[PDB]
């Protein structure tokens, strides 16, 4: 786990994740997809503490797809932001507490709107343009300050994540092993595979 | 806090400051530290303020409940076994240094109980961080077959020492007396021994100082 | 803090901001993070401000001996190294200092070096040093080039400042710019954040998370 | 604290001081420290005041509840019934309780309860934090059998002595005394004590 | 990690002529690290307004807790509720929660409608009620905004005025705050009509 | 352990006008909740038209001020009874703060007086040395109280000019050494209502080319 | 870094009109233990000061010699010892003040808490504070350990401000004084019965005053005093 | 330890206990804690043996070098030697010393000279750790003029008492008797002073 | 500092140290040269406490000059590498210890033999086929043991150590931004300047 972006422009919402999980002075794996898919349209990546993480996902992935299931229904990326964050507010104040900070990128088909949401292992929830967790912030909220605009394309949010991976690459200690980056549009959920 | 309470011929009387602290700022200038358990048994408290507030809540519904169940009025004993079974279960966790006093059919009286639920009896007595200064004074200026109005000096006495010379103490004088046969008077800001002078200049700005950038009409209606 | 100072075609630039902290209590707004050491000698401030302060000054008053000894400006390098051989008889007393000591010399020429209160000294092109120092890095990296213009980059400079004193906490105030030629160091003005923000977002259009 | 309970002809007597201490502070000057578990049983307590208070106050509700089932208990009893809140809740309290009572077969009883919880019957028992400096003192003036007036005096002197040297215990001298008679309340106040 | 100073920010309210104001910052951020800069901090449930400071999570969780408690209220009740009944609500729920407290410092705002009266008050994190009769104060940058409103504040302002005073009261004790600030808005609230500004205030 | 600081309280405050300086400073002295004096000055004139206080440990307070006018007396003798500069005196205060950078003086400094061009000059400095000259400082226990306020009504902070849509800001300008006075009075009063280390007595220090002048104010004992 | 061993509670003192008064218990605790009853804890200095110290009684006694060495040591060389060049108040004060801030600065402090009361040749009165940390300061009344929690309360209404000086006697003054002893002793657990008093005028000069004791104590209203409560016998 | 020193119209007697601690473990049932400084300027020591030893080693050097200029010392020296070395390294040593010595001008004096360095001159003293049990009992019996015989009873049955309750003090009771007539050493062994 | 290894062969010594310098969670240069030439024929890299490192290189550099200009000689690499133990054999008992490992290759003209000397900062002396410093050995030590031969020429010891780096770069869990190699022969010092 470790580096975690989210970036939403015109049309989409777009999630850049890391693919190197460490442990030790070893690194076990260099293809680790870091998200779940929670619905058609919802997708939701994660980073925290070892195991956490993945068990978190996968319970609220299953969740989500049981609504579905009862309701035959999709909800809203605002619905299972807040589904999700009551989950995580739950948690803090637990004997043993989920350890997981998440971004939901979700495309709303009934606003035809992108959308993505910021929440930390706290139950701390924000909507934004763009996020991050981790000590990425320290780097992209800024370069994101300076070069991201609100009527950008895909294509344009694509050019301006490959700006962070960058200086990620630059000035970040630990090899994070690049990144999945993965679109949510309209369309659904789709996976760049050359990047 | 500065709390105090007073015995005298025909019943009792408890006086508090009005300051509240979160550190060393005064959150609170006119807090109002004298509660009422029942009509004629009050309350002072120093210590966590909520815990205060709250625990002389809970044992006062209790005490209306009981005196409905028995048919009788409350009994300032009750309030005080009540209290200190409470406070004690919870091992000082809560935080409540209380004066109870009250009229009751068995005649006057003065308690004290701590956070710890001890209890203490007395003619005269203090609490609070200001208890020091204000049992100096009680010291010295305390007597058998006190008065109601010799009492209630002695009690802003008592309370005014904490005022000037304890810093977890100031502004105004709360007094509740109560005397037996007679209904218990709350003498709400009692003194008022430290009103802010008028200020040297008016602030008010002029209208368009603040920039703006956005404007609404809220909706509070359905 | 934030500050920063890199190297380019046309010499250096040297961007500062003035917010002083005591924990989260902001102690000042106009404080002074470079000092002057001499018309081509410029020093950076960042850690503990009496350090910064205190031991800069003093660094000035040994760049002034060693002409008056040597008949002859001291070297970007010797200046530096002066510094970091102080800091390093201190290590581990407690002392906190960020430094870039910036200069033109003719068997140099344009030359930067970080110095640090652990006594890491080092030489390059491009340093960011302080609380928002990762702020300025993410604009000044994804901007910078050798071939920029005084005029182009004298703004970097000013904007990558900007970027740190918005998103860090503890960095922000105003924006103190300088350049460094072959002439000597040239002072380009204070620039206050609360109206250089305004200025930058409508111009630029950029600062888009912010309500307009 | 200062607290005693003597054994004697016709009975026993407890005696205590007055002071309640808060650090240096002293919260309480007139303090009662002689407490009525039943009619002729009473006890001294020493250590924390908010314990000691609780504990006498369930004896209190577990002799009467006794009394009204199997009539008047033994001041054995009573001392079982403290030593079993003292033994069993050692880890969460801090009382010493000197248990003294009159039976018309067993005359004048004491029971003095440490710390642990342990109980031991004794002719005369002292504790609290000023019982230190008269252990002396009081083993070679204790003698089995006094009259109440040596026993008062014995008490008095006892007690006047532990204020004198502690810090701790002050104020005025009360005692209790348990016989066939009945119950009688002493007080002591110090222009008399000091100069003894 | 100390709870009430990890996401930062302020709430303020006064009293006016027959009208109240509060008013609140936009930050939100971990430690150093600003986030968001749209993260309002007053919500109202009615003609009640309630401003809450402190740990983000427990201002999101009680936001949603007292819409939840003061919809059934209404539903059974047959009327909104009142602010002097909702500051007793409040201090109820965080009372309940007293050896495991939310980290927050709420405030009341709001005109009785029957009565006409304008109301504030305070809270610490347990529950403990703090009435005034001329301003409230919460937050980081808490002991500056009592400087600022006790010197700054005079009785019976008229709402324009109103407004003039406790905007320059939350921005100037802002921006001596590193947690503090990053926008502002302030709420003018009349018996029948509320006013919501947006203010301009420094961005560092 | 031995713990060789302690928390005197009280509150300073340094204005500067266009040709005069004012040095303010509340003369009550407490240790935790206790009062020690009404009335005990740390406002200081230490010569050569320089006013200095040192505000937080004392005991450290005073011997920094002792030290420093020991220091204008040796200099006045090592160079010729030369007038020290407020400048010049600012930085001697810096080496006197940070020679004890690793066992330091728990003070918060502040020095007025008028600089060589005639203009009134304000200095403030942190515990171990760092300085920095302003037209305004507030120090001690309750600076942040007050330091917002003359961030609003000395250099006029957030105050944009009406009808221009806060475009304009509100032009800066010196004030007189009234208007000066009735801020450092409403200042003090307002720390005072708010912060339990401040009150008692407010004494105020003017610098003119004239000389220093003095000015005393009553402030609430509570 | 020490830890106190043999102590002294609380010293009291103010001024009146023509000078000051100063009080101090014959205390010396060692703990809960109340060890020793004969300790005098307010020194003289010349006919024209009194040295009021509380704290570590070790550290007193060191006090004692120096303040005795000092007189020895004014007197050399000095014709006006007993007259001009005789030592004032301030003189002494100042000398112990810079002494209690050297050894706190060494971090061996002389633990105690000190009150120097005198009348300088002038006729002024002369009263002020001093402790282990070196933190001095003047008023009215002063006093140390608990007189400052009780005494300075009930001293503070006789002499409020410094105009309410001339306005007070000295019979007035030493009854205040006299009054919070008592006060003391009832609420102190490290204080005793017996202390000293010491006047020092500027007419009649230093008066010092010894054995006294706390009398005409309330103590009758005990015997009313049953349990903690609900206990009617 | 349990240590005393008692004057009387003669002069002056010391006494202490033997017994010597490492934990509960008796080091040493015949120790010697009476220790010569001076032909009649003796000291109690209690507290570390070490440390006490040191000091009464120095102390012994001190006056045995006072004698060869100045002449015999007085016992007021004797114990401002004592003090100085006890005050000034009081952080690192834990001695409790009584001193005690007669002169032909003064008779007989005790100073006591606690954990502080602090220096008390009194008419008798006690001091170690089973003095706090006889406190009530040497103020009660205590009395100034004694003959020899009575002050070496009151050391006895004082010491008597504070061996029965100490754990750390036992053994025999050795006591020195300083005189115009000399120096006299006494014991005493459990078999009597136990029964007394 | 971080990476320093060492492989000495038939007629040469081979030095690749690291070129990034971080500090906290910046990168704060990646060109660094973590080495020292203490004469003509020998060279010594070092890692580890910041400061320390390069203020002790530096030191030992100036000794060696100065011993080189007295006698007019150049020591062996033996000599200076016993040198060099004794100053950190002397630094680990000091009141504030030089936190400092070193790696000593050095090319005896008299014996005509490469020699490499690995000694920690307690002053701990092992002359090597193939030594590292750091979390670099529990890698490249194994890895040696199997390809080393001792009959190896210069270009087959790069070729070794590129397999180092790769393997390095793979399961290092951060970014040391490659190495610079330095050979140490009968011809004295030169760096390689593509690797
Ligand atoms: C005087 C003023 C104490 O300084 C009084 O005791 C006063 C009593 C009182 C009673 C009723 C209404 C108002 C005031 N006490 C306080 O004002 C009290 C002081 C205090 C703070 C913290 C304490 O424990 C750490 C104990 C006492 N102030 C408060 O209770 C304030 C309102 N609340 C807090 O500071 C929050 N507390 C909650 C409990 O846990 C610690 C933080
Ligand atoms: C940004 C604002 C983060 O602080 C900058 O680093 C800034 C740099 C700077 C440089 C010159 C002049 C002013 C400011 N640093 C600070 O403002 C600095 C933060 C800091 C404090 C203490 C540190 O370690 C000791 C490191 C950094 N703030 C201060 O120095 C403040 C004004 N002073 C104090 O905190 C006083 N302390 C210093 C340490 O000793 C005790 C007293
Ligand atoms: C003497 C003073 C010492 O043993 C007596 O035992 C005395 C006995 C007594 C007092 C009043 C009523 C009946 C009996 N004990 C006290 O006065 C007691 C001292 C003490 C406190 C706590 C102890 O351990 C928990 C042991 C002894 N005083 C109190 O209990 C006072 C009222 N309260 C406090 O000191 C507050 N405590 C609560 C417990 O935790 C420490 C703070
Ligand atoms: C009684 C027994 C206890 O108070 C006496 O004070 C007695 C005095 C004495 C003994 C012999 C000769 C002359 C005087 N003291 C001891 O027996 C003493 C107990 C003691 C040990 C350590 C102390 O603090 C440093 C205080 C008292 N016993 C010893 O000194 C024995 C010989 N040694 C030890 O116990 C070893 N100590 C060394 C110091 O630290 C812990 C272990
Ligand atoms: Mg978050
Ligand atoms: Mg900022
Ligand atoms: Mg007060
Ligand atoms: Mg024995
Ligand atoms: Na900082």
């Amino acid at each position: 786990m470790d580096i975690i972006l989210g970036i939403r422009v015109q049309d989409s919402v777009i999630l850049a994740s890391s693919k190197a999980v460490t442990r030790g002075i070893s690194v076990l794996k260099d293809s680790d997809d870091k998200t779940r898919q929670l619905s058609p349209h919802t997708l939701m990546s994660f980073a925290g503490e070892a195991g956490d993480t993945v068990q978190f996902a996968e319970y609220i992935q299953a969740n989500i797809q049981l609504y579905s299931i009862r309701e035959d229904y999709e909800l809203s990326p605002q619905a299972v932001s807040s589904f999700v964050r009551q989950e995580l507010a739950k948690s803090i104040r637990s004997r043993r507490p989920y350890q997981v900070n998440v971004l939901i990128g979700g495309y709303d088909k009934k606003k035809n709107k992108p959308e993505l949401y910021q929440i930390d292992y706290l139950g701390t929830k924000v909507e934004l343009p763009y996020g991050a967790h981790g000590y990425s912030g320290f780097y992209t909220f800024s370069l994101l300050d300076h070069h991201y605009r609100p009527d950008m394309t895909t294509e344009e949010g694509l050019d301006l994540l490959k700006l962070c991976v960058q200086e990620l690459e630059k000035r970040m200690p630990m090899d994070f092993k690049g990144v999945i980056v993965k679109i949510v549009d309209k369309d659904g959920i789709r996976q760049v595979d050359d990047f | 806090t500065t709390i105090v309470g007073v015995k005298f011929n025909n019943g009792v009387v408890i006086a508090a400051d009005t300051r509240s602290t979160q550190g060393p700022i005064v959150a609170d200038k006119n807090c109002a530290k004298l509660h009422r358990i029942s009509p004629k048994i009050w309350c002072a408290g120093a210590g966590t303020a909520a815990d205060t507030e709250a625990v002389t809540q809970l044992i006062g519904s209790n005490i209306e409940l009981h005196s409905l169940y028995t048919s009788r009025e409350p009994r300032v004993v009750s309030a005080l076994q009540m209290l200190k079974q409470h406070l004690f279960k919870y091992q000082g966790h809560i935080g409540a240094y209380l004066i109870v006093a009250g009229v009751d059919p068995t005649g006057s009286h003065l308690f004290s109980i701590h956070a710890h639920g001890s209890t203490d009896v007395g003619y005269y007595l203090s609490l609070g961080s200001g208890s020091l200064a204000a049992m100096a004074v009680l010291e010295s200026h305390w007597k058998q077959d006190l008065t109601k109005e010799e009492a209630i000096k002695l009690a802003s006495d008592a309370i005014q020492a904490g005022i000037w010379n304890d810093l977890g103490s100031g502004s105004n004088v709360d007094v509740c007396v109560m005397e037996i046969g007679k209904d218990a008077e709350y003498l709400r800001n009692y003194l008022t021994p430290n009103v802010r002078e008028e200020k040297q200049k008016s602030y008010k700005f002029p209208r368009g100082t603040t920039a703006v950038l956005k404007e609404s009409i809220v909706n509070i209606c359905d | 803090t934030t500050t920063l100072a890199f190297r380019f075609q046309g010499g250096i630039i040297v961007a500062v901001d003035s917010r002083a902290t005591a924990g989260n209590w902001v102690a000042s707004q106009t404080v002074k993070k470079v000092i002057e050491i001499n018309p081509f000698l410029l020093g950076t401030m960042a850690g503990c401000a009496a350090d910064c302060q205190f031991w800069e000054t003093w660094l000035g008053s040994q760049c002034r001996l060693h002409e008056l000894r040597e008949k002859e400006r001291i070297s970007v390098a010797a200046a530096s190294k002066i510094l970091s051989n102080l800091v390093y008889q201190y290590k581990g007393a407690g002392l906190s200092m960020g430094t870039m000591i910036c200069g033109y010399t003719r068997k140099e020429g344009p030359t930067i070096y970080y110095v640090d209160s652990d006594g890491t000294r080092l030489k390059g092109d491009i340093f960011c040093v302080g609380s928002g120092q990762t702020f300025a890095y993410g604009v000044l990296d994804s901007n910078y080039k050798w071939d920029l213009s005084v005029e182009d980059a004298l703004y970097l400079g000013k904007r990558s400042i900007l970027a740190a004193a918005h998103r860090d906490a503890y960095s922000g105030g105003s924006v103190n710019l300088y350049h460094v030629t072959e002439d000597g160091w040239i002072y380009h003005g204070n620039h206050d954040v609360g109206e250089l923000f305004w200025k930058v977002k409508e111009e630029e259009g950029s600062f888009n998370n912010v309500i307009g | 604290t200062s607290i005693m309970a003597v054994t004697f002809k016709d009975g026993v007597i407890l005696g205590a001081d007055s002071r309640t201490t808060t650090g240096a502070y002293i919260a309480n000057r007139v303090t009662d420290k002689l407490t009525r578990v039943h009619d002729k049983i009473w006890c001294c307590r020493s250590g924390s005041a908010a314990d000691t208070q609780a504990i006498a106050d369930i004896v209190q509700y577990h002799l009467e509840l006794y009394t009204s089932q199997y009539g008047t208990p033994s001041t054995e009893t009573a001392a079982s019934v403290f030593k079993e809140l003292c033994y069993e809740n050692k880890d969460n309290l801090t009382a010493g309780i000197i248990v003294a009572g009159y039976d018309d077969k067993n005359k004048g009883e004491v029971y003095t309860i440490p710390l642990g919880g342990s109980v031991h019957k004794l002719p005369y028992a002292i504790a609290g934090s000023g019982s230190t400096f008269i252990y002396g003192y009081c083993d070679k003036n204790f003698r089995e059998n006094m009259s109440k007036e040596e026993t008062v005096d014995f008490i008095k002197h006892s007690l006047s002595q532990a204020i004198k040297w502690d810090g701790s215990s002050g104020g005025v001298i009360r005692m209790v005394v348990l016989t066939a008679a009945g119950v009688e309340r002493l007080i002591f106040y110090p222009d008399e004590y000091e100069q003894l | 990690s100390d709870p009430s100073s990890i996401n930062g920010g302020i709430v303020v309210a006064m009293t006016g002529k027959d009208c109240v104001a509060i008013a609140c910052d936009l930050r939100l951020g971990s430690q150093s690290l600003g986030v968001s800069n749209k993260f309002e901090k007053i919500f109202h449930y009615g003609h009640v307004f309630l401003g809450i400071t402190g740990l983000a999570t427990d201002v999101t969780t009680l936001n949603e807790m007292f819409r939840y408690k003061t919809n059934l209220y209404k539903l059974k009740e047959e009327r909104a509720i009142e602010p002097e009944t909702f500051t007793q609500l409040v201090s109820s729920s965080l009372y309940e929660r007293r050896f495991g407290p939310y980290f927050v410092g709420p405030v009341v705002a709001g005109i009785n409608s029957k009565s006409g009266k304008p109301f504030i008050a305070g809270f610490d994190l347990i529950g403990c009620i703090d009435e005034a009769k001329d301003f409230i104060v919460s937050g980081t940058a808490s002991d500056q905004l009592f400087g600022m409103c006790e010197s700054l504040y005079e009785p019976n302002l008229e709402p324009e005025d109103l407004f003039e005073t406790i905007s320059q009261a939350l921005l100037n004790a802002a921006d001596r705050d590193a947690l503090s600030g990053w926008g502002a808005v302030v709420y003018i609230i009349k018996k029948d009509e509320v006013v919501k500004r947006y203010l301009k205030m420094r961005q560092d | 352990q031995f713990n060789p600081y302690g928390d005197n309280g009280g509150t300073i405050l340094g204005i500067a006008g266009e040709d005069f300086a004012v040095l303010a400073g509340d003369t009550r002295n407490i240790t935790d909740y206790s009062i020690n004096s009404r009335y005990e000055p740390k406002v200081f004139d230490c010569g050569d038209n320089i006013v200095m206080s040192a505000n937080g440990f004392a005991a450290d307070g005073d011997a920094l001020v002792k030290r420093f006018k020991n220091s204008v007396k040796w200099y006045h003798f090592d160079h010729n009874d030369k007038k020290l500069s407020i400048n010049s005196a600012a930085r001697n205060i810096q080496h006197l703060l940070y020679g004890k950078r690793f066992f330091p003086y728990y003070v918060h400094t502040i020095i007025a007086g008028l600089d060589e061009d005639g203009k009134g000059a304000v200095y403030s400095f942190d515990p171990v040395g760092s300085y920095e000259r302003e037209q305004c400082r507030a120090g001690g226990a309750a600076a942040s109280l007050i330091m917002p306020f003359l961030d609003n009504q000395v250099n006029f902070k957030n105050q944009y000019e009406p009808g221009t849509n806060g475009k304009v800001k509100k032009p800066l300008k010196y004030l007189s050494v009234e208007e000066v006075i009735k801020l450092v009075r409403d200042s003090f009063t307002s720390a005072t209502e708010r912060h339990i280390q401040v009150g008692d007595g407010l004494e105020i220090l003017i610098v003119t080319k004239d000389g220093v002048r003095k000015e005393f104010y009553e402030l609430k004992r509570d | 870094t020490q830890q106190p061993i043999v102590t002294g509670t609380s010293v009291i003192s103010m001024k009146y009109d023509n000078g000051v008064i100063i009080a101090a218990d014959n205390l010396g605790s060692y703990g809960s233990l109340l060890r020793f009853n004969g300790v005098e804890r307010l020194i003289p200095v010349g006919d024209n000061t009194v040295v009021g110290i509380s704290g570590d009684i070790s550290d007193m006694q060191h006090i004692e010699r120096l303040l005795k060495d000092l007189v020895t040591e004014n007197a050399y060389d000095n014709p006006l010892a007993d007259a001009e060049e005789a030592l004032e108040p301030s003189y002494i004060f100042e000398y112990l003040a810079t002494v209690m801030y050297q050894r706190r600065s060494k971090m061996n402090p002389l633990w105690n808490a000190i009150i120097v009361a005198g009348v300088q040749s002038n006729g002024d009165q002369f009263l002020r504070y001093v402790n282990l940390l070196g933190v001095t300061y003047s008023s009215p009344t002063l006093a140390t350990g608990f007189g400052a929690h009780m005494a300075n309360p009930l001293l503070r209404k006789v002499v409020d401000r410094e105009s309410d000086i001339p306005k007070t006697t000295v019979q007035v003054a030493e009854e205040a004084i006299v009054n919070a002893m008592r006060v003391l002793y009832y609420r102190d657990a490290r204080s005793s019965r017996n202390f000293s008093l010491a006047i020092i005028d500027k007419n009649t000069g230093l008066t010092f005053k010894k054995n006294l004791q706390v009398e005409n104590m309330k103590w009758d209203f005990a015997k009313d005093i049953k349990g903690y409560g609900t206990q009617k016998i």
